[PDB]
């Protein structure tokens, strides 16, 4: 609702929706599949725009405002998001905002994950793939973005680690933050997962724009020219 | 079997392992519902599932578990079971089992209260004995307490007398003297011994009688006072005072002796008032002077070569006597029918101090039940365990024909066709003792194991032709192995050339010699030629069953192909011993003549627990100079205590164990010098 | 070797206690001809095993999780390993067989440094991409998306059958079954009946696929 739209902008974040509107062209967005539910929304925003006249496919996670968990009509969502960019040949980009999935559960979630890998496999080097973490991944979520050609970040927001910090210090016993296990500066520095870090959601989406710009749609396609000066 | 004659529905089992199996089965064949008991290690027996029901009682360890008496009364009370069968051990002799149970409404299958508590004692047996007008072993009739009694008993009846204290239930406190010297200091230490181990120095001294034969008689008793003898059953071959080898008919007893060793247990189980299945131990030496050692209770582990001598079923009429009907037999009905001999299949190592038991899960198991004349007692299955809680057994073999040398001749051939993976049995040492010589013969005593052996068991002396024969065979079955790798399916884009090698050359190392072999193949016959000497064999070459039969020279011979490896090692059985085998090519050996050998510093200084189970006494500490000969660790493990000691002279540079600690086998215990 | 040989030493050799552990190599000798293993790295990374063997006579790469070592648990050294193994049986025609025990990857700050995510995917990526035939035995354990990795269905597993003590979850294999998870659950000692069968059906498996020069693998 509006008060927890309110709550995410406290953060500094910015809504699924409006990272959306930032990063296509302005009046070029076509949602799909509006009508799901997981109460309906399904925490994912999926559909098609235009990136300086091309043409891309986009999701963008909305766990932190109107989404319970991993359900399966959110990966369902994903998957026929990723399979309309496979058959005309457009990239995908995809805005990971995982903070949430109740405690990080769910037997359906599991098999969504399985179906999103698989397509994330069979696009492997036929369309290029770009993920933006914009904010706390976790658990098998996390495979996905590896499995993808490009991997950004954004600084002090967004995370990304397998088990929690809690799990470490029952196990291992050792104390480390989240920033410490799976922040930004972990993953561009000392891991080798994550590409580039900005400083925050909108110097990111104007980022990823600059650098959708350089890529072709599809491995048919010639590298792309622009106008030379 | 009358299903007919009613007999307690409800039964309980309060055993495990092979009896409760045998048990089980022969409710079944009477037609009982039977339930059995298991703690939570058994939960996977065969008797379990052989059991209409199950009551799970507990913890792991026997004495929590089959030795809990809480338990096993409420598993009484739950399940409303009519009679109790004890088997044999654990409460075979449990006498408050007997009189708690006795307390409720469910009847105990095996002797009575009175005559377990008199016939325990070994005192008490040998005083009723003794007015029983039974001969018993000569001694002296009382307590020795000084050394002075000790050296006059010795002069006044015979040097050779045992120093032997009471209890002993592991046999503690049975030394022996045979001097007056050793009646004297051996006095001392056996003293002190005894009070260490028990205290109650009651000692039992008594003349020794030399190269006994161990013969037992299967008393038949009930409640109605008749007591029926069951011919006899020669046990004479003993490892560290255990049965091993045991068959029925011995041969050195004759009929005359006969009549008068049934008379004399009869006697003795009336005056002890014997109302249930029990066994007479007689010492008869070479002198033919009988000496009652001893009459177990319980039902006999040995029973089933007497079953199948005398066509009878024992648990049968046993538990037909519990039910309340007398004895249903005639001592005329009672006969001999041929020859029958049985071997204890152990999970035990038999070059280690002539059995030395291991761990392990059974990863392949096949009993020859196809072959004639045999007979399987088993409480395993594939996939079971062994388990350091229990006794280390595998199974009980029984071969029956109708003569000893029949008998003893299909015994081999079940032993040469009996798979066993995943575990060290002893089955080597069973063919030795069933091919010895002096065993067929008949010339067996009590000390057989000890001066066949000497050093200990070595393995199966091969012959110069059975030599040849296992060359052959390994020979054959390289070639064989090397013919079926070429052969692939068609693959029509680069079809296969075959190579059309006729004659291979081999260097086989058996042992420590090197032998060269000529194998040539012709369909299923391989013409082999070691040392010059020419051979055929002949077989179906299947590659992949556990067992191979070969017909070299005619000659049948069953083997297995233990292991096979790539650089030509080959474990292989052979007359039920492993032989390893390094067949390579000529040109391989000759190449390999090059090869450096791996150096190995096997300068002893160390010491590795072979006993997986608990090291429960240290008699050493970091420093200590121990010499050959000299006990290291104690191990309690497969509910049986060893005591192994260092065997060579060296300071010990450390101890990694201590006094009651859990320890599995090839454990570093203690590093000496 | 019979291809419908009996294997009821299986029935039991997976404990109850989920705290305990087992060979998973007693299983694959057990199930494959001859009871003969070419194992490929024994000595590395052994909380996995990879290696060659024949199932009715015909070569089939072996994957499976080792339960004594590290609780079964995958790491990075255990995942290129497998990743690098199933790659190559893929990339000429071998068939895979897969013996499922893994409850989860290895927590830690090591491995995260480390980049365990990507090394995870790598072996997601070889089981994914594989178009050669693939069965799968859950024998225990599946926790976590680890599950996944295994060839779950949706990575395009062929045949997928579980033991009556596989407990797939998350953090029983009734819910399996019933979501669609398995084709069946199998008597343990039926395991090496079922497999071959299945190869023989598997064996003209041909998969299409979108086209491109190569893929881009998470090295
Ligand atoms: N007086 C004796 N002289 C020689 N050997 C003896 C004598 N008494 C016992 N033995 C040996 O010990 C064996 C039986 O020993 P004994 O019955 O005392 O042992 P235990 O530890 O009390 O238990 P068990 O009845 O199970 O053997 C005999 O078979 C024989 O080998
Ligand atoms: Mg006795």
């Amino acid at each position: 609702g509006q008060r927890r739209i309110d709550a995410q902008h406290k953060r500094g974040k910015l809504t699924a929706r409006e990272r959306i509107s930032l990063l296509l062209d302005p009046g070029s967005f076509v949602e799909s599949d509006m009508f799901v539910e997981h109460f309906p929304g399904d925490s994912v925003v999926t559909g098609r725009g235009r990136i300086n006249g091309r043409l891309v496919y986009v999701f963008s996670q909305d766990f932190t405002v109107f989404g319970r968990s991993l359900s399966g009509a959110h990966a369902q969502k994903i998957c026929k998001i990723m399979d309309q960019a496979i058959t005309v040949g457009a990239p995908v980009i995809g805005l990971n905002d995982s903070g949430g999935a109740r405690i990080q559960e769910g037997v359906e979630s599991l098999a969504g994950y399985a179906d999103i890998f698989l397509r994330n496999v069979t696009a492997s080097g036929v369309i290029p793939q770009i993920s933006l973490i914009m904010g706390p991944c976790a658990g098998g979520a996390v495979y996905s973005p590896a499995l993808t050609d490009f991997t950004f970040m954004v600084k002090d927001t967004s995370y990304l680690f397998i088990t929690g910090p809690d799990v470490v210090k029952s196990v291992t016993n050792e104390d480390v933050t989240q920033e410490e296990l799976g922040g930004a500066k972990t993953h561009t520095t000392m891991s080798g997962v994550a590409h580039r870090a900005f400083e925050n959601d909108v110097d990111a989406l104007c980022n990823l724009r600059d650098f959708f710009n350089y890529l072709p749609l599809s491995s048919q396609d010639p590298a792309p020219v622009r106008e030379c000066h | 079997y009358d299903p007919n004659e009613k007999t307690f529905d409800k039964i309980l089992v309060a055993n495990r392992g092979e009896i409760a199996c045998r048990v089980i089965r022969t409710c079944k064949k009477m037609g009982i519902k039977t339930v059995a008991i298991h703690s939570d290690v058994d939960a996977s027996s065969v008797h379990v599932k052989m059991a209409d029901e199950a009551v799970c009682v507990g913890p792991a360890p026997t004495s929590k578990s089959y030795l809990n008496m809480d338990a096993i009364m409420e598993a009484i009370k739950k399940t409303r079971a009519q009679a109790v069968h004890p088997g044999y051990g654990f409460l075979s002799e449990n006498k408050e089992f007997a009189r708690c149970l006795a307390a409720e409404d469910v009847v105990f299958i095996g002797p009575d209260t009175h005559a377990i508590q008199a016939m325990g004692d070994k005192i008490e047996s040998k005083l009723l004995a003794k007015k029983a007008e039974v001969n018993t072993i000569p001694g002296f009739d009382g307590v020795v307490k000084d050394a002075e009694e000790a050296v006059r008993i010795a002069r006044e009846i015979g040097y050779p007398v045992m120093i032997k204290a009471s209890a002993g239930g592991g046999g503690k406190g049975m030394r022996i003297a045979w001097d007056d010297e050793e009646t004297r200091d051996g006095f001392r230490l056996s003293s002190q011994e005894a009070a260490s181990s028990f205290g109650d120095d009651r000692l039992l001294i008594e003349k020794f009688i030399d190269n006994p034969r161990h013969i037992e008689i299967q008393v038949l008793g009930d409640k109605h006072g008749n007591a029926l003898w069951l011919n006899e059953r020669e046990c004479s071959i003993q490892r560290r005072n255990q049965k091993v080898v045991e068959e029925a008919p011995s041969i050195f007893l004759d009929a005359e002796t006969r009549r008068a060793m049934g008379e004399q247990a009869v006697a003795l189980a009336r005056a002890v008032k014997y109302s249930s299945a029990g066994t007479v131990e007689f010492l008869v030496d070479s002198k033919k002077n009988f000496y009652f050692l001893e009459m177990n209770t319980r039902l006999q582990v040995e029973h089933p070569v007497t079953e199948c001598i005398t066509g009878l079923d024992l648990v049968q009429e046993m538990i037909r006597v519990a039910k309340g009907y007398p004895l249903r037999h005639k001592q005329a009905d009672i006969r001999i029918n041929g020859w029958a001999v049985e071997c204890r299949v152990y999970a035990e190592d038999p070059y280690k101090s002539f059995g030395l038991p291991s761990i392990g899960r059974l990863s392949q198991y096949q009993e020859p039940l196809h072959l004639p004349g045999v007979r399987v007692d088993s409480g395993i299955q594939p996939g079971s365990d062994i388990s350091i809680y229990y006794d280390p057994m595998i199974s009980k073999l029984i071969t029956y024909g109708s003569d000893r040398t029949e008998a003893l001749k299909r015994m081999a051939d079940a032993l040469d066709n009996y798979v066993i993976r995943g575990v060290t049995h002893n089955i080597a040492l069973l063919r030795e003792v069933i091919i010895n010589s002096r065993f067929v013969k008949g010339d067996i005593s009590t000390k057989f194991l000890s001066d066949v052996y000497p050093d200990g068991f070595k393995g199966h002396m091969l012959t110069k032709s059975e030599k040849n024969q296992l060359l052959a065979i390994a020979s054959s079955l390289f070639v064989a192995f090397q013919l079926r790798a070429q052969h692939f399916q068609e693959n029509s884009r680069m079809p296969v050339i075959k190579p059309d090698i006729a004659n291979w050359e081999l260097s086989v190392k058996l042992h420590d010699k090197v032998h060269t072999v000529v194998a040539s193949n012709n369909g299923s016959v391989f013409s082999v030629e070691v040392d010059g000497s020419k051979l055929n064999v002949t077989s179906t070459w299947n590659l992949a069953s556990p067992l191979l039969s070969v017909s070299v020279d005619g000659t049948q011979r069953t083997v297995q192909c233990l292991s096979r490896e790539a650089g030509g090692n080959m474990s292989i059985q052979f007359l039920g011993t492993v032989y390893k085998v390094n067949i390579l090519t000529r040109l391989a050996a000759e190449l390999n003549k090059f090869m450096l050998e791996k150096v190995t510093e096997d300068t002893s200084s160390v010491l590795r627990s072979p006993m997986p189970g608990v090291v429960v006494a240290v008699s050493v500490k970091p420093g200590d100079a121990v010499a050959e000969g000299q006990e290291i660790c104690v191990i309690e493990a497969m509910k049986m205590q060893n005591s192994m000691t260092a065997g060579k002279t060296g300071t010990v540079k450390s101890v990694h164990c201590q006094a009651g600690d859990t320890v599995g086998e090839g454990d570093l215990l203690v590093e000496l010098e | 070797d019979p291809s419908d040989r009996l294997v009821p030493e299986l029935d039991t050799i997976v404990p109850l206690e989920s705290t305990k552990a087992y060979n998973m190599v007693d299983i694959i000798h057990s199930v494959v001809d001859e009871r003969e293993f070419f194992e490929i790295m024994p000595n590395y990374a052994k909380n996995i095993i990879v290696g060659f063997a024949r199932m009715n006579g015909r070569t089939v790469g072996i994957v499976g999780n080792q339960p004594k070592v590290a609780s079964g648990c995958l790491d990075i050294n255990s995942s290129v390993k497998g990743a690098r193994f199933v790659r190559f049986c893929d990339a000429f025609n071998i068939p895979l067989i897969t013996f499922v025990d893994v409850p989860g990857f290895l927590p830690g700050t090591a491995q995260e440094y480390g980049g365990i995510i990507r090394h995870g995917a790598k072996l997601l990526y070889a089981f994914a991409e594989a178009t050669v035939p693939k069965v799968t035995v859950i024998t225990r354990k599946a926790y976590g998306g680890a599950y996944d990795v295994m060839s779950s269905k949706h990575l395009c597993g062929d045949t997928n059958y579980a033991w009556p003590t596989a407990e797939i979850a998350v953090m029983n294999p009734f819910p399996a079954a019933v979501r669609g998870f398995v084709d069946d659950i199998i008597q343990p000692s039926s395991t090496r009946a079922r497999i071959c069968c299945d190869l023989d059906v598997l064996a003209s498996k041909k998969v299409q696929r979108p086209w491109r020069k190569h893929a881009n693998i998470p090295l």
